[PDB]
This record gives C-alpha cells, structure tokens and sequence, in this order.
C-alpha cells in the first residue's frame, strides 16, 4: 500500500531519465511484493527449510 | 508463477531499462545437441 | 463526530487495495443489470431512520410513531349475503 | 366488492397518497408490513378494507394504488421507507427522467414510454377488481408529471374504461403563493384536458390549508406533512360510507349525480370540520350545529375564495361519527334560513346529507384532535370562478410577452393548444356566469 | 438516475474543480483514498450521479480535467484529495494556450479536442441517463475560454438534448487580472450563448468582498474562495442527489429561469454566511436565510441588483424545515420589493427544499438569479472591447494565428444584441 | 479428443512460441521440470491437447522448433521454461542463411524440409484425432517465411482435411526493419493464401501502440510484445482446453469466419489490457471488455478498422459471466457501429464463453476478426513490391537461388486479385 | 409404465437435459446417486416415476436419456458432475470432433460414424419399455450436432419406428440476438427435413426468454442455466400427465390430435407463465383466472413474434397443481369474450384443457417461487410465420453472394439442397398464409 500510494503520486508524464527509472523501480518492487504475498496468501502451512 | 497477466509481468533476464548492470551474462550457452545430421 | 445525523458506525471495516484488487471473486450476483452499479439494492436505511427519535427525512415521517388507538372495530361492513349464503363444498344429498 | 382504484401521479400525488395510505392502514388495522395482527378467526367477515386493500392468500393485504412518477426520487423513498413491503413492487412505477414542470414534456415525450406499463398495471388491478366503480387520481396542477402525464392517463382511462366515476384530487396554485413560474401555463393546459374527462374533480390549494393550520390547529410551523394528512382525512371522510355502515350511506354514483348539475360544472370545494386541536377541543361542545356553521364559515374554506360572494348550487354533508339525524335536520334548517349563505334559485333542495357511524381515526404524531363528530362538507359553489379569473389573469401576464413559451415550442407542442385552452376556460367562465345568473 | 459529467478547463477550472471534488466527496463520505468512509446509505443511494464506482468500494468520479499544459494537473495530483481522480482522464496538450482564445480554439487546443471528446464519449456511454454536463471553465482566459467553448460546441452538437451548465469566472470590473481579458471574454461568450443551457457567472470582487467584510478572515487566502464557489456549486444539484421535500432538477431550474433562450446568464448565491466572531449572535432560520439571499452584498456576480430587476429567482434550501417558512418568506420578498421585480411575471421565485444540509451546517441556502442587472458585466466588457478595437489592440496574434476581423464583428454584434435584449426586457411593462 | 501440433519456425516464431509455452505452462500447472504443480483438477482433462505424457509423469509439449541456424535456439534452450521441450524436436541447420525467401524455399530450406516433415509426421501420428496444426512465423524473414511456407505446403498436401493456422507476424507499415521484407511477404502470402485457412496477422507497431498507450510501460521490449501475442494464442484454444457455456473450437471459428476461401486474414486482440496505475480505477466488467475489444486501440494489425467494414467478428470470452450481458453487448456494439459492418450478412459476430479464466484475472477476452481493412497492408506490400520489381532491385539474390520473374509476376497478380476482391466485398451492397 | 424416451442431441440439448433430469429427480424424490430414500416414496407400489426412470433392481433408478454430442466436452461435464452415478456410462455417447456449426458435417460426414451406435442405444432403451408414449428430442437449430445430426436421427427414427410421437424442442435463433453467422443456413436446412418427420416442434428463442427472465423473474442478468431450468419446468408440466393424477389428463396423442389441423402445421409455441419470483409471489394472490389470461400476452410468449399479427388455430392449456375445473372454464369464457386475440373461423371450439393435482416442484438454487398453480399453454398459431419470414429474408440476403457455401459444398452436400430448402420454406409460408386466411 505504501509503494502504491507513492507510485500513484507521480507526474502525469515521466519523460526524464530519473522519472522513467523511478516509475520502473517502484513497479518492479511492488510486483515482487505481489509475487511474495501471492505465494504467501495462496498457501496455509508454510514450512521453513535450511 | 513467473508470467502474470493482470499486473502484467513477463519476467525476462535483467537487461535494458533501469536494471541494466553490466552483468546478467550475455555470453551464449552451450546447446548440447550438435546438429541435425543424416550425412 | 456527532455530525448532522448520528449513526455511530463501527468504522465499517477496511477496504485495503490489495485485498480489493488481487483477491479475485468469481461471484457476480445476477440481481443487477451491471456489475459496477452495485448500490441500487443493498441500501440499509429502513431501520436506522426508525431508530431515530426524530427522523432525518421529511418523507420518512409517515408512520414513524407507534399506533395509538384500537381502530374502533365495532362498525364494519361485514358481508353476510354473498359471502354467507354461499358454502364452498357439498351437495346436501347424504353420502355415508 | 366495492373496489376503488387510487392513482397517485407526480410528487404531490405520491406524497398525498403516502399520508393517505398511512391513514388507511391505521384506520383498518393493517400493520406497515401488510400483515393484519388478527386473522379470519376474529372480526367476522372482515370485509371493510376491500375498497382499497386486497387480501392475497396467506393474509397480506396489498392496496389498489399505482404510484407513478417520472422522477425516480420520491417513489424510491416510497420503495425504501416504512411501507416498502406493503406495496406491490411493480405498482410503484418509476420514470427515467423528470418532466420538470412541463406539460409539453409530460405529454409529448417520455410520458409515452411509461404510459403502457402504467396502463397494463391499471388493467391488472381492474381485472383483480370484482365490481370496480371509481378512480382516485391524486395529482397537482403545478406541472410536469402531475399535469401532463395525469392528463394523458385521464384521457386514456376515459377512452379505455368507458363510463366510470373518475374522482380527481388536484393541488391548485394559491393566489399569492406558488412554487414554479410555469404553473399558470400548466394549469390552463391541464384544465383543457380535465374539463371533459374528469367527473367530480375536487380542488385544493396550499394557502388555505396553511391558514387553517395557523388559525384552528395552533400550528406555528405547518408543512406538507400536515397538508397531506388533512387531505387524507378529507378523502377518508369521502370514502368512509363505502367501508362503514351508517344511517345514510353515500357512494360515488349518488355523490356525482347530486354534485353535478350540468356536465361542465364539476369542480366542488372540500371543507373539513372540525380541524381543531386537542387544547381547544377540551374547552368546547363540539356538535352538529356548530360544525355545520364551521363548514359554512368563509374562514374554513380550503380553496382561497370567498363563498359569501358565491351562489351555492348543491352541497353534500358527509357526517362521520355518532351523529343524530334530528340534529342534522336542525343544523341544515338553520344554515338554510341564514341569509348570507346564498343558494341559487333553481335548487332549493341542495342539501344532500349522509351519516356514517364510524368516528374518524386520528394519526399518531398528528395534529388534529380526536372528535366524535366530523363533516366533510362538499359544495359546488360559484366562488371558484374567482380562482379561474385569477389563473386566467396569470396566464395573460405570461402570454402577453410570450415568456416561457419557447420550451414548449421546442419540445413540440404548438401555439394552438395554448389558444384552445385559453378559449376553453373563457367558455367555462361564461358557463359559470350563465349558471349563476 | 440523472448522471452529469463534470469537466475542468484551465488553471481556474482545475483548482475550482479540485475544491469542488473535495467538498462534494466530503459531503458523500469519500476518503482521500477513494473508498467510503461515509455515515449513511443516503449518501450512497445516489452516489453514482458523480462517481463511476469500480468493483468493491472504489468511488472515482466522472471528472475530466483538461488543459493545454500539464502543470496544474501535477499540482492537483500532488495536492490533497487528488489521488481520487482516474489517471486515464487527464488528457492534456504540451505547449500551453495561456490567455489566447485562438490558441484555445483553432491552434493546438483544437487538435486535443478529438481525444477530449473520446474521453467524454467514454464517460457518457459508461452511464444510463446522462442528465447533463458541468463545466467549470474560466470565462476570459485561454484554455479556460477557447477550449472550453469549443468543447461546449462539440458536446452540444453531438448530444443536442442535454442540460449544459457552465459556471465561469467573470472579467473583473475593478483591477484587470489579465490585459487581453475583454477580447478573451467576448470571444468566449460569443460561442457560449448558443449552446449552454445555463451559465452561472461567478465574480472575483464579490468572492473577496463576502469573505473580507462578511467572513472577516483578515487575509482570506484562496482556498476559502474556492470553497465558497464550490458551496453553491454543490448546492445547485442537491435535488439530483439527496431526497427530501419539493425538488428541482437541472432541467426544472432551466425551464423556471429561462424565459427566452438567450436569457440564461444567472448569478449565484450562498447564504449561510456569518462572521467568525458573530456566528453565535445570529439565529439561523429561514427568514435570516432569505434576508441574506435578497441582499445586494451577498451576490457572487457583482451587479448590485438595485440597478435592475430580477427576471427570475430560484432558491434551494437544504435542511429540516417547514414549507410555510420558505414560501411565506418568498411571498414577503415579492410583495415588499415588487418594484425591483419584473412586473409582468407574477411569482418569479422558484423554491426547492431538500433535507440534507452540507457539513457543518444545520441549515443551508443557495441562491441563483436571472436578473436585469447582469448586463452591466456585458456592457463593461463590450465597452472595453470597443475601446481596444478602435485603436487595434492585441490582435496580430489572432489574425496571424487564424482569426479574422469579421469574427470579432459578430462577437460585438452578439454583445450589444444581448445587452439590448436585457434592457428591452427590463424596461417593458405588463401592458 | 481434439489435438493441436505446434510448429515454431524462424526467429520470431521461436521467440513467440517460447513465450506461448511459457504462458500456458503455468496455466496448466506445469513446472520447468515437467510435473504438475497445481491445484485445480480442470487442468488435467484436456492437457493432452498441448502436452503429451512421457516417462514418469513428465509432460512434454507437442512442438517442433524449426530453423536454419542456432542462436535463438540457444536462447530458447537457456531461458526459463526452455528445458521442457523434447531435445529431438529441434530441427536446425548451420548456414546462418536468412532474409532470403529463395534460400529458405528453393534452396537449403528444401534440404531440411524432409527432416522437419518427418518430425512433424511423428508428432502427428503420436495423436489420435489431430484437430490441426498451429505454426508461428514472421512474414519478412528467410527461415520463418520460406521454410515455413514450404512446410505449410507439405502439411497441406499430406493432411488436406485438418484445421491448420498460422500466426503470421506481418511486415511493418511504419519504417521497414528488414530491406527485403516486401519480397519475402509477397512470396510468403502467395503460398499462404491457397494453403492456410486461418492467418492471424500480427503487426509490430500495433503492439508497440498497445504496450505504450495502454499499459504505459516505458521499456516495452519483445518480452511484452511476445506476451501480447501469447495471450491471443491461448485465447483461441481456451475453449478446446477448458469447458464453457458455449464452446467453439478452431474448425468452428474457421467455418463461422471464412465466407470464401481466400478471405482468411484475421486481426487478433485481447482484453482486458490495463495499466498498473489505472488498475484500481478500472472496473473489470463485460461492457468495458467489449468496448476495449471494439475500440481500434486494441488491434494487433497496424491497419485501422475504421476505413473498412468487418466481415465477421469473434469474441471468445473466458471466465464466469452472464450470457445475456455478453450477447447483449455484442448486439449493442453491432447496432451502434452498423455502418462499420457489412450488411450483406446478418449477425456477423460470434460468441464463445469459456468457464475458466487465466491466472489473476476475473474475466478475459479474445477479439479475432476477419475485416476488410486488412487490404491496406496488402496494398502497401504490393506497391513496395512493384516499386522494387520495376527496376529489378535485389532480384539477383532470388534468381541466383533458382527462381524466375514469372513467379514474381504470379505473386503480384495474386496480390492484385486479393486486393480487388476485398474491394468488391467491401463495396458490394445488399441489393 | 407410460414411458417416454428422451434424446438430447447437441450442446443445447445436453445442457437442457442436464437441468431437466435434475428437475425430474427432484420431482420423483431421486437422489443424485440414483436411489430413492425410503422416507421419500409414495408407497403402496407407486408407478409415477417409470415414465422417465427405469429400475435396474437394487434400489437404483437410471433415466431413459440418450445424451449425445459429437464433441468430447459438455458430456464430459455431465460425466464428471454431481449427476455421475445416475446415468449409465453407455447412455452418454461422444464422438471424434464436433460438427462445428455445419449442417453438412452434422448430416453427412461426422454423424454417420456414430448414428448406428445412437440408434442401437435408442433401440435398447425403447425395448426396455413396456409401452412407449414417444420420443422427446432436445436440440438447437443453431448448427452442428444439434441440427444436422438431429435431422439424421429423425430420418433414421422415422425409417425404423414410424407413426410414434416425436416431440422436438428446438432452440430457435432470435431475430436480433444470435451466435453463429450460418444459423440461417442451418435452420433452412433443418426445417426441410424436420417438416416431413416430426409431428410437434416446440420452438424457443433466446431473446424472448431473456426478456421473460428480466421482466417476470426479475433476473436482468440471467444465463443459460436459468433458461434451462425454465425449459425443464415447461417439459415437466407437459409430461406431468403420464404421471400424478387429477382432473382431465392429456397424453402424447391427446395434445397432438387437437394441436395440428393439417399435417405440416406442427409448429406451435409454448408459454409457461406463473413465472413469479420469491419476493413478488408473496405480494400477489396467484389465481387461475389471472395466470390463464397472463398466458396470452405478447410479453409472455417465448417466441419473438406477437400473436396479434396472426389468427389463433388451436390451444392446449395444461394446468398443474391445485386447480378447480370451474374457474378454468370461467377464465376461458372471459378470454373468448376478449377481442384482443383472434381465432380462425374454421375452429369454433379451440381450447383443450388438461388438469393435474401435483403442485409444481421448486429446485433449490432457482428463483422460481413456490406456487400451487401452473399453466403450460401450447398454442398453434399463424403468427409463427413471422419467424419464417425473418429467417427466409436472412437466408436470401446471405445467399445472394453465395457466402459460406463452400464449407457445405466440400463436405458431401450440394447446392440443390439449398434450392429445395428455399422452395420448401416458401411453400410452408404459403401454406400458413392459406390456412390463416
Ligand atoms: N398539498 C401538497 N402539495 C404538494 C406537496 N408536494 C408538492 N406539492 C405541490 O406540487 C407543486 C409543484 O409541482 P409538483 O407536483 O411537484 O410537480 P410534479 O407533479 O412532481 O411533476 P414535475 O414538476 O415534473 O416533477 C407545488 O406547488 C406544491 O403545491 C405536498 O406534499 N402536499
Ligand atoms: N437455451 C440454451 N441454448 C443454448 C445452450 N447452449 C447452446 N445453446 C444454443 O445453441 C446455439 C449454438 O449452437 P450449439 O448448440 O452450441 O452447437 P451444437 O448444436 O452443439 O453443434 P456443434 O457446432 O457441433 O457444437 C446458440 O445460438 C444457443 O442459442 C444452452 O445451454 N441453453
Ligand atoms: N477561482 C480562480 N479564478 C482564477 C484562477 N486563475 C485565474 N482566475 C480568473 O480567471 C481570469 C483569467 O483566467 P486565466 O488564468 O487566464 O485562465 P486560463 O485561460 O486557464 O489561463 C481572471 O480574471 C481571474 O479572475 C484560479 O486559479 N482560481
Ligand atoms: N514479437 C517479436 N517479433 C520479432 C522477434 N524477433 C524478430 N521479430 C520480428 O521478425 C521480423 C524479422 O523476421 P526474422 O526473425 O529475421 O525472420 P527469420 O530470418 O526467418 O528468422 C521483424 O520484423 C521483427 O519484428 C521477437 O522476439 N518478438
Ligand atoms: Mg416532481
Ligand atoms: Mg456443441
């Protein structure tokens, strides 16, 4: 929710290199988070190996 | 899952864009199979 | 807090965006004509405007009070001719 | 057996019926959910409610009213509020977009695509009926749904059902006070239709009810709630003889054949008496003679006109309560021998009395006091020509500069309907003059 | 169910619409996120008049923010209550018209209009009633005026049966606030009075006046002004959203307040307005509301109405009240100041009572009025237009960027025709 | 029990098929090793359609990897979901010959055609019903075009009854991207027309437009383009793989879509495609899916459908939805854009609802449509072909590999005939 | 003992039967595993289940259903669903590939490989019956298995059995809502062959029953499931006279000797219209007269053609539930006095009444409120020619350019079939016109 709130407050266009990189870094971070808690929410047990 | 559709991830090797890092080695890998050879 | 109408709601749970989007429900109900226009039947005011001591709608004042009289049952047009001269079943004609 | 279909058109008609059905349910004992607390065991035959309600199977009574309106709003809180279950879900017919104070828009647009559904609901109700005798079209002359669509439904009901007593209850604009600016246009346009299709159209404005609430009722803050409760009491006193026994029972046929001298003078005035409050009711001898005097007072008229300038043709007394016919005879004799109350020469016998035994039922949260005696005085006077002249003057002031005509013209209704309606009410005023002389 | 599509044009439109979507979403209970932290289902029954709700509890609005330069859109998105708006309906240009009507109407403002109508058609066919179109543009600027009037012309052309209400800020009698403002305002009103069914004409001396010496406020900022505009902007469409007593929809107000088609310029008014120190000394009742309405100071259009006569007046009360109060107060106003009313219109006042007042008010009052005193605005603008046009003021931009002198001539023709119509319907008697 | 044999030839075909076997592996629950790591039982009823069972629970795809060179074969073998292919279905040469239809079709491309045809033959007799063949290739290459259409002709000769479709990445109207593309495309379609009966024309800047004006995605790349292609790969055969209310397989959506045999050039699409930012602001409902279908901003062919009329249209839905809502939406869009449809056939739209959606989506959709707007691409390719052929440019690399100008004239005549009959069936009135 | 065998061919037929056998098991108290519980039997040797379920003696009952589809799907859903142990594995027949909206593939190429197997299964399930009332074919005219292979089955059944009743239930294409583009071709090709072989074709289209579900059952996003339950209720009400007793019973020859005047006029239309939802049935008394005249309006006929544009020819009204045989005749007398509908001159008596005693059975999971009265009216009417004219216009309009012809041509069928089907449908329209006038 925090990275989504920060990503929603970006500019209307990302034309500079930092704007273009800051969009993509947050997109990759939030989708990696989505994969992480999708794997967590799809399951009920979750054992930890080593 | 590595190929999601609704939040659109088509996960490939970390090349181009922000994640280019002079890494994620672009040397080609050994095929293993030689060729198709009836000769 | 107290606001124009009281309605001390218990914060009406949460609506987190992750659970709203990525918890996909294949549970459309067919009682509507479109999925987006959801708040056309699930409207809940009929008991809170009665729990009002004084109600927030002018139109919702017709029958807010409990009844006062006994309706004065004594004079009523009780039908005896065309509802009493007709009896549903049985030709007289004994059958035992 | 003695059915009567109620049709509430427009916001004013729907709100009047919202008071009216509350009063009917409190009168006949049906709870707001439709379930009578008792059942067919006690109460004997239990057929008093059959004028309005119809018991369906297990014992839920559904009324015989159609709540039709072009805007969704008011009929949606009708569908949503306390009486959500008691009304049939397809009876409460909604529109799609409001007519918005326009006879042209109510009679030449989306009123067409609601009228087939409301007519089919009317036919379903009348085929459920087993001896239907009358209609109860409640609406307003202010304009929009209550004028154009009500006129359209009146015309279609007249050409469909043939001979049938179509009682109309219209909300008239007051002399000094009204809401919309096109109320003159709407009144002339709806009177052109309801003159030849209605039968005993009762007329009520807001100012006179406000004055009665301020004078008799001690209500410093009267509102539409009190107005609609008073009109509900009026119509209950009109239709009480159908549902309760009495010394003399008056139904719609002998109502309209006594209150209509000629087949154009069918606009009587309704006055209720007493409209007293409980505090003033304590200090009094409420009785037949003085309630007849209050009925014939000029300050208790519910149309803003002076009956002392009138030429009373025929009036019906509708007594309600433990009323003695000898006291009725004495009160009518005193009213007849009074000289300021002027009757027309060709009707010396103009006093149709009808006594019902059931006393009036008070609404909880109401304003009227409990009374053992009431009269719904209904008089076909000549003082309504003052109202006709007033609204014709308003129409002339509108029509001199042709203001607010372009909406009707661009909608589609032409100048010919305005001209025909104006000349129709001119002929109506000359008809009152011809019958009054 | 009567949806109306809302539209913001220019910086004035963007800021006024941003505060309007703060105010009405606070009224309906929408949080900054977009969900429903409301109080009742009365706010939810007709919440889809302004909001195309998504699945679940998302309540994004039917607002189209449009400009020729991104700018204020980034300002709105960075500002509070800005994340409610959908990222799809932020169509914009790149250069920026500014205060050029030619740049808003013929030049790159006229190539954005295809995408603008694409979004408008998407939001219109994602509905079922489509009552009308709200526009909060700026009358007397560039992208507010030129693109706004072009959008009005296109929308009236493609849906020619809908209520079209534009709110508009009026060119100022005092100060200037823009040097080319008479040219921009004349060119805007030329295309405005054929298509808009009602224009509301808000003015930037009355907004400062009724907060400086009615609301005190010392330094009165700008958010208070935008809130005061959005108060009556929300109060007009109360009958479309909240139920109650005797109602008045947008078409009802249009047919009650427009006697002839080119007479649809009104003046607004919000009349709970007590000073911060003397709020407790006032008794807020319908007579006090009516006194505050029919008062020369409270009108938000300048045009001191003792210099003319009200053609029509409509009053939207919001609260738990009596009908005899409002109706008797309007009777008292008419019978008292009948000299300052139009004599050939008896009952020139429409009343509409809802029972849902806004936040922080037990009772509320919204004034709107078609008057024969609003011609002073158009007379001053025509006078300034003729004063500049005689000496050929800022014109080479328009002529070399795609106008003609003839267009200015019919603009002045509609100018003096409109003021002649106001004067002719003012001075006429009953017979 | 229907059966599809997948045949990926050329660089583009290899990459698209790699992403296709990626997107359906996790749909059917297949891990990179080969086991079924999934939850629902519905994925092991028609899993034989794309994967045949092997030694020890392993499922392997029924796909043939076809090329004249290593390279993207190394890339496919090294990438994820790459060690799932059987290492024997890997027919590849060593010349590196490319961008020469002659060298792919009347040269060494005819040397490996016997080996790849025997591989495909073993694939086909590994089946019991063999619904058809599904080939992926690019129009405008050497290996995927020449050798590809050679295999198309051999398969059409040897099994002249089964449904066989190509997904036909077409050349690009904007820019050129390969110098001999009109020659390759002309000679490839000249073999595609008489043989194939389902050609899904997929264009590159259309996919760029989708990925940039629909999903933002500032770094689009061929991963996103190949996932767009793989979505409409899975959307055609989702009815074969999974149950639904109204099933429709490849033969049904061939007979329902081909009125005359040389009228089989489709325009694929997908819905719902939404951005990451505009995801909580969007409602995933059937009218939104339908308008995103029939909007021209969803087509995978760069030709614009507004300049032509759709011949026939298919809308293969996936997920749990309402049948009345779905076919009412198609009725509404047909009666709305009745001008953008041929009137000499009634009800030219097709519904196919499948009861299983993809991963992470409530509902999904696949628009595939035979339209008369595809003739613009053929007109452009014919004009470029005759522009190069009028001065014999680049023709000696074709005539030195065993050709003649008679074949080029025959292909040009076929192009002109196909364009002329597209003109005839777009201007042919009802009566 | 009065057995009737049901052949469900095509995807539409299989889905319709999937709802139908659910309703039949619920009516007869049969659990989905195939057994009747001991506390859900009438007892004393009841026989009101053998008309649809045989009894392989273990306590287990198996239906007389010939579920057939050329595609592997949907029948696999039947095999893997909750109705898995009910059906025998040999009763659910599947083929190699679907005919895929092609009459030529359904009739000449694909269906020939499986027609002998389905004929063998029909022969076995017919020989297992002591007395056969007839055949109930369930299919769709859209195309594929339900059109060409249905025509092939009807030809083979007319060759083999002969003279037996063959009721077909065809999912007809609606005028504006449709799925395939070759549906006019498939209907034109089927109605050339089913004309000479069937004896009663109950035809239903999707748009009209969508309107029924939206209006009367207030489901304004319905689905094929709900359509299948309502069609199942229709077929249960028509076959409810080979089972549970009552008044006048109408059997497979009874409602055919009085529905067809002439042999090739066997195209009636069905109307089951006590279709009232749960929240709308409580607010209504569901009476015989009002359901009787409710089953006569164009808003309730489930074929998109108004009965006003055509004269009625015959009506077989099948009541169900607690119905007295008086108010049936009273309601029919009122309909005879009604001038809205028009009967043909050569059929003075044109009503045939069947009445049962078993109330309709509600499925848990459908809206379909618990009602004690039902009508399943079947009218042979001349208004069905509108659908023939519509699809003939579609057929000629498509066939002007000879589109989609090569698919039929390159399969085993020639254009002479198209020409003779055009001529046959022109003759059918002319015969309906001549019979109507
Ligand atoms: N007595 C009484 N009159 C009412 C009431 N509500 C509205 N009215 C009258 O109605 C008039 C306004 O016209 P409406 O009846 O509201 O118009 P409508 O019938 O709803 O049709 P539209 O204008 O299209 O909405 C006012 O002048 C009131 O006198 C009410 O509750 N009681
Ligand atoms: N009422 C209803 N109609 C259906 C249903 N399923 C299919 N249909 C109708 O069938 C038509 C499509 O043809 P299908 O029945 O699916 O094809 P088929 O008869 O099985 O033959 P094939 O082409 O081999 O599949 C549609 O137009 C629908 O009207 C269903 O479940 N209920
Ligand atoms: N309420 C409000 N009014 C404004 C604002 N900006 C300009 N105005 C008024 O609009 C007129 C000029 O508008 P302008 O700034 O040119 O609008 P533009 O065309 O979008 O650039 C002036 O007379 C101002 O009174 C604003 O941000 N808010
Ligand atoms: N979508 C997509 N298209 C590709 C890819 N690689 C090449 N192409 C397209 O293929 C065309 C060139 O064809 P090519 O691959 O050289 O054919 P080949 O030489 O026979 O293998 C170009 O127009 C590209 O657009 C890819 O990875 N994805
Ligand atoms: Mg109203
Ligand atoms: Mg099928």
């Amino acid at each position: 929710e925090e990275i989504h709130h920060q990503y929603q407050g970006l500019s209307v266009v990302t034309d500079t290199a930092p704007k273009k990189a800051r969009k993509e870094r947050m997109e990759a971070e939030m989708k990696q988070l989505e994969r992480d808690i999708e794997l967590l929410e799809k399951h009920k047990v979750i054992y930890i190996s080593n | 899952a590595l190929n999601s559709l609704a939040p659109f991830a088509t996960t490939y090797k970390p090349t181009c864009g922000y994640f280019f890092s002079r890494s994620t080695n672009n040397k080609k890998k050994q095929m293993g199979i030689p060729a198709t050879d009836l000769v | 807090k107290m606001k124009e109408i009281t309605y001390f709601n218990n914060n009406k749970k949460s609506n987190s965006t992750y659970d709203r989007l990525f918890h996909v429900k294949h549970g459309y109900q067919n009682k509507l004509h479109r999925d987006d226009r959801e708040h056309t039947r699930g409207l809940k005011v009929y008991e809170e405007e009665s729990s009002k001591a004084v109600p927030a709608l002018s139109s919702s004042a017709y029958g807010h009070r409990p009844p006062l009289e006994k309706t004065t049952r004594k004079h009523a047009r009780i039908e005896h001719v065309m509802k009493g001269f007709y009896r549903h079943r049985g030709t007289n004609l004994p059958e035992y | 057996m003695r059915e009567c279909i109620s049709i509430h058109v427009g916001q004013a008609g729907v709100q009047i019926g919202n008071a009216c059905w509350e009063l009917y349910c409190l009168e006949h004992g049906i709870q707001p959910d439709g379930q009578m607390p008792s059942d067919k065991t006690i109460g004997g035959g239990d057929d008093s409610f059959n004028t309005f309600f119809s018991e369906t199977g297990a014992g839920k009574h559904v009324p015989r009213a159609v709540f039709v309106d072009l805007e969704p709003t008011v009929v949606d809180e009708v569908r949503t509020g306390t009486y959500r279950q008691l009304f049939h879900p397809e009876q409460l017919i909604t529109g799609k977009e409001d007519a918005a104070n326009n006879y042209a828009r109510g009679h030449y647009t989306i009123g067409k695509e609601i009228v087939d559904l409301v007519l089919d609901r009317i036919r379903k109700l009348a085929d459920q009926c087993t001896g239907l005798q009358g209609f109860l079209i409640f609406h307003s002359f202010g304009g929009g749904t209550g004028s154009g669509f009500a006129s359209l439904l009146m015309e279609r009901l007249s050409v469909d059902y043939g001979k049938k007593s179509k009682l109309e209850f219209a909300i008239y604009p007051a002399p000094q006070i009204s809401t919309a600016v096109v109320e003159p246009y709407n009144t002339i346009l709806t009177t052109h239709t309801t003159l030849e299709h209605s039968d005993c159209a009762f007329m009520v404005d807001n100012e006179a009810i406000y004055d009665i609430c301020r004078r008799n009722l001690d209500i410093e803050r009267p509102t539409y709630t009190n107005l609609n409760r008073l009109i509900a009491q009026i119509v209950s006193s009109i239709t009480a003889s159908l549902r309760f026994d009495g010394a003399l029972n008056v139904d719609l046929t002998e109502f309209q054949t006594n209150l209509v001298p000629y087949p154009r003078i069918h606009f009587p005035l309704a006055t209720y008496a007493p409209v007293i409050s409980a505090e003033k009711a304590y200090h009094e001898q409420l009785s037949v003679a003085e309630i007849t005097n209050a009925c014939f007072e000029p300050a208790n008229q519910m149309v803003k006109c002076d009956p002392r300038h009138g030429k009373y043709m025929a009036c019906c007394m509708l007594y309600r309560g433990d009323v003695v016919p000898k006291d009725v005879n004495a009160a009518i004799a005193t009213i007849k021998t009074k000289r300021t109350i002027q009757f027309v020469d060709w009707c010396p016998t103009g006093f149709k009395v009808g006594i019902n035994y059931q006393p009036p039922t008070v609404v909880p949260g109401g304003d009227l006091a409990k009374v053992q005696r009431a009269v719904c005085m209904l008089s076909n006077t000549t003082a309504i020509a003052e109202a006709w002249a007033r609204l014709d003057h308003k129409f002339d002031l509108m029509y001199a500069k042709r203001a607010f005509v372009h909406w009707y013209v661009g909608e589609g209704m032409e100048e010919g309907e305005f001209s025909e309606a104006r000349e129709d009410l001119a002929a109506l005023e000359k008809d009152y003059e011809e019958v009054g002389v | 169910m009567r949806e109306i599509v809302h539209m913001q044009a220019g910086q004035c439109g963007n800021q006024i619409g941003a505060k309007f979507w703060e105010v009405i979403s606070d009224e309906h209970g929408i949080d900054p996120t977009g969900t429903y932290h409301g109080d009742s289902d009365l706010q939810l029954e007709r919440i889809n008049v302004y909001y195309n709700e998504a699945t679940g509890g998302k309540y994004v609005p039917r607002a189209v923010l449009v400009d020729l330069e991104p700018g204020t859109m980034d300002s709105v998105r960075s500002g509070p209550f800005g994340q409610i708006f959908r990222p799809d309906n932020f169509v914009f240009g790149q250069s920026g018209a500014g205060n050029n009507w030619a740049k808003g109407h013929y030049t790159e403002g006229a190539e954005l209009v295809d995408s603008v109508l694409d979004v408008v058609r998407k939001e219109a066919e994602s509905c079922d009633c489509l009552q009308g179109f709200q526009l909060t543009h700026s009358l007397g600027g560039g992208t507010g005026s030129g693109m706004g009037t072009l959008l009005i012309s296109k929308i009236r052309e493609e849906y020619p049966d809908r209520i079209m209400n534009t709110f508009s800020v009026v060119p100022s009698p005092k100060v200037s606030d823009t040097v080319v403002e008479p040219y921009n305002a004349t060119l805007s009103v030329h295309q405005l009075v054929e298509n808009t069914d009602e224009t509301y004409c808000i003015d930037n001396e009355a907004l400062y006046d009724i907060c400086f010496r009615t609301l005190k406020l010392t330094t009165p900022t700008y958010g208070d002004l935008n809130h005061l505009v959005s108060a009556t902007m929300s109060g007009v469409t109360t009958c479309l959203r909240f139920p109650g007593q005797l109602n008045a929809d947008l078409r009802k107000l249009a047919v009650n307040m427009v006697p002839f088609p080119r007479l649809h310029f009104f003046m607004p008014g919000f009349a709970p307005l007590t000073s911060r120190g003397s709020q407790q000394y006032r008794a807020l009742t319908v007579p006090e509301l009516t006194q505050q309405m029919f008062d020369a100071k409270n009108m938000m259009a300048a045009c001191d109405p003792r210099h003319g006569r009200y053609l029509t007046v409509a009053a939207i009360f919001r609260g738990r009240m009596s009908m005899k109060e409002v109706d008797e107060q309007m009777l008292n106003v008419q019978n008292k100041n009948s000299s300052y009313f139009v004599e050939w219109i008896p009952n020139n006042v429409k009343t509409a009572v809802c029972d849902i007042p806004p936040r922080g008010l037990k009772m509320s009052a919204t004034f709107i009025g078609n008057s024969t005193a609003i011609q002073e605005l158009f007379k001053r603008i025509s006078e300034q237009f003729t004063a500049m046009f005689r000496r050929k003021a800022f014109l080479h931009w328009y002529t070399g960027e795609g106008m003609d002198e003839m267009e200015f001539t019919e603009a002045e023709s509609n100018m003096n025709d409109l003021v002649s119509e106001y004067q002719q319907y003012q001075d006429a008697t009953a017979e």
